[PDB]
């Protein structure tokens, strides 16, 4: 089969910036009739891929000047001549020249921005939850960058580890922004042992950690 | 709710010759108690199921819809129905790379060529129930068939036209016989 | 209004198949090749094959050749894929995508993917939590369910800004869970009323949680 290189596999860009994507073929895309059949996809988090390029160079049906593609041979590349924020995506390309058709495996697009603290807010765990033998306390870091961030939960002013849970959303596509979630989880029992409830947040963008904090039953 | 869509044909064909008959007929269920035809381009409509052109003009393409209504409820528009004028202009040339007799397997470029002032072309195979179009916006254009198969064998016309008046289009090319074994 | 609308998401177990449906709107049915491409979460793109509508010609992915069979209905617009004696590496979103029978312009138009998990686990739906708004922030918590995919709207579709709804992590109970949040006026907390609907398709569960600032 044909195996398709792609290069970077992540990049980080400003805004108006200039994105080259390379993608090269482990043998010669060129058939033995002269033609090459090499596509561009773009695919947003959550949706399904969109066609940019196609046959190497040709722009598709109501998309941007900002991309375009050129090659031949082994060798392609895709460039987005200037970044937009909405281009966070991860872009394929696909040589339809051999079966089976293969892609690329993928580079992955990122804006680099200007920082932004998270906002901080803490939840503690519903009665409605409670009533089932099991606590959740939860941490929002809202709307950040850069991605990095560091949640510390205190019970009591004990610091915890190993009950705990992050998740982070993908970059925002207007605002280059990410939001994470820590999800601290004990047993009734353990939750009712404890007071002070509190979740500690450092980021770049706070020049002192931000906790934010509760009692149980206040 | 809608009532469920009517269809919208055109016979003998949707890619209609200058001076050349076509009807278009809506079809909802039988004994409906009104139609109403209407082309997207007219501020009027017609309250008849059969549109009967009898002689094809540049005036009369364009997209047409249909409705039905029936004991008060109107239907869903039926799916659009694009009727074509050709012959409106000299024919463009129309190849294939690297013939037109191919082995089944590789691929095949049907080509496509006008003189400067057309944007757009469209492929018509014999018996197919429409064309094809090509989102090229250049003085000639690629259709390839990225792998031939016996059953890609057959007539072919390629139509060039405009993108200012996207349902003229020229007098169809002279035809190219696929064939693919 | 060109459209490929596929089947729910699916749970099977290893040893088992599954048969997506991929159905075609807005175009001739027969003029467009149709193929299935799927992506394991996380990872990149692999195609699988493609048929053609007219004559259901068919040609495979030799990866998928003998345990893959795609078919169509030429009166409904629709294409199958069966995949047989599924494992854990087939765990993917398997998506259609029409590409023109005369043309290389592939895969312009997609469906919106079907989740398909291997699994043995059982399904399972979500108990939903409120965040209590304490720019306030409130949310909900969607805990213990199985399989991915949970979607979650707010006051039914009609508050979308502000909202996040982060993916969902595996706990070691082998559940998923997650948290939607919204931030919003501390002005209008007294006034607007948020509610979360919650639906999981694979167990049936469509739950409406009212998000209140808890009384003191
Ligand atoms: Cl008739
Ligand atoms: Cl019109």
């Amino acid at each position: 089969d044909i195996q398709m290189t792609q290069s970077p596999s992540s990049l980080s860009a400003s805004v108006g910036d200039r994105v080259t994507i390379t993608c090269r073929s482990s043998q010669s895309l060129e058939n033995s009739n002269g033609n090459t059949y090499l596509n561009w996809y773009q695919q947003k988090p959550g949706k399904a891929p969109k066609l940019l390029i196609y046959r190497v160079s040709n722009r598709f049906s109501g998309v941007p000047s900002r991309f375009s593609g050129s090659g031949s041979g082994t060798d392609f590349t895709f460039t987005i001549s200037s970044l937009q924020p909405e281009d966070i995506a991860t872009y394929y390309c696909l040589q339809l020249t051999h079966v089976p058709w293969t892609f690329g495996q993928g580079t992955k697009v990122e804006i680099t921005r200007t920082v932004a603290a998270p906002s901080v807010f803490i939840f503690p765990p519903s009665d409605e939850q409670l009533k089932s033998g099991t606590a959740s306390v939860v941490c929002l870091l809202n709307n950040f960058y850069p991605r990095e961030a560091k949640v510390q939960w205190k019970v009591d002013n004990a610091l915890q580890s190993g009950n705990s849970q992050e998740s982070v959303t993908e970059q925002d596509s207007k605002d280059s922004t990410y939001s994470l979630s820590s999800t601290l989880t004990l047993s009734k029992a353990d939750y009712e042992k404890h007071k002070v409830y509190a979740c500690e947040v450092t980021h770049q963008g706070l020049s002192s950690p931000v906790t934010k904090s509760f009692n149980r039953g206040e | 709710g809608p009532l469920p869509k009517p269809s919208l044909q055109a016979l003998p064909s949707s890619l209609v010759p200058l001076e050349k008959p076509v009807t278009l007929r809506c079809q909802g269920p039988p004994g409906v108690d009104l139609y109403r035809l209407e082309k997207l381009s007219s501020s009027r409509y017609q309250d008849q199921a059969v549109l009967f052109i009898p002689a094809m003009k540049r005036s009369l393409a364009g997209r047409y819809r249909c409705s039905y209504q029936n004991g008060s409820l109107w239907s869903l528009p039926s799916d659009q129905l694009e009727l074509v004028a050709t012959g409106v202009f000299a024919k463009p040339s129309l190849s294939a790379q690297p013939g037109p007799a191919v082995s089944s397997g590789g691929d095949v470029t049907l080509q496509c060529q006008t003189r400067y002032g057309f944007d757009q072309f469209a492929l018509y195979k014999e018996g197919d129930p429409a064309p094809y179009k090509n989102p090229e916006r250049w003085y000639r254009a690629s259709f390839p068939i990225i792998t031939v198969t016996a059953a890609h064998s057959g007539t072919y016309r390629c139509y060039s036209f405009s993108s200012r008046d996207p349902y003229l289009w020229s007098a169809p090319s002279d035809p190219l016989e696929l064939v693919v074994t | 209004q060109v459209q490929l609308v596929q089947s729910g998401a699916e749970v099977k177990k290893p040893g088992a198949s599954v048969k997506v449906s991929c159905k075609a709107s807005g175009y001739t049915f027969t003029s467009y090749n149709m193929h299935w491409v799927r992506q394991a979460p996380g990872q990149g793109l692999e195609w699988m094959g493609g048929i053609y509508p007219g004559n259901g010609d068919t040609s495979y992915n030799q990866k998928f050749q003998g345990r893959v069979t795609m078919t169509r209905d030429t009166s409904t617009s629709t294409v199958y894929m069966e995949l047989s004696s599924l494992r854990s590496e087939d765990t993917a979103v398997y998506y259609c995508a029409r590409g023109t029978v005369v043309g290389d312009w592939y895969f312009d138009v997609w469906g919106q993917g079907t989740l398909v998990t291997v699994s043995s686990a059982s399904t399972k739906g979500p108990s939903v939590f409120p965040l209590a708004p304490s720019t306030a922030a409130l949310g909900c918590l969607v805990k213990d369910y199985f399989p991915e995919p949970v979607t979650v709207s707010w006051n039914s579709g009609a508050l979308t800004s502000g909202v996040h709804t982060f993916p969902a992590v595996l706990q070691s109970s082998g559940l998923y869970s997650l948290s939607s949040v919204v931030t919003v006026p501390s002005s209008s907390l007294g006034t607007q009323t948020y509610i979360c609907n919650v639906n999981h398709k694979p167990s049936n569960t469509k739950v409406d949680k009212k998000v209140e600032p808890k009384s003191c």
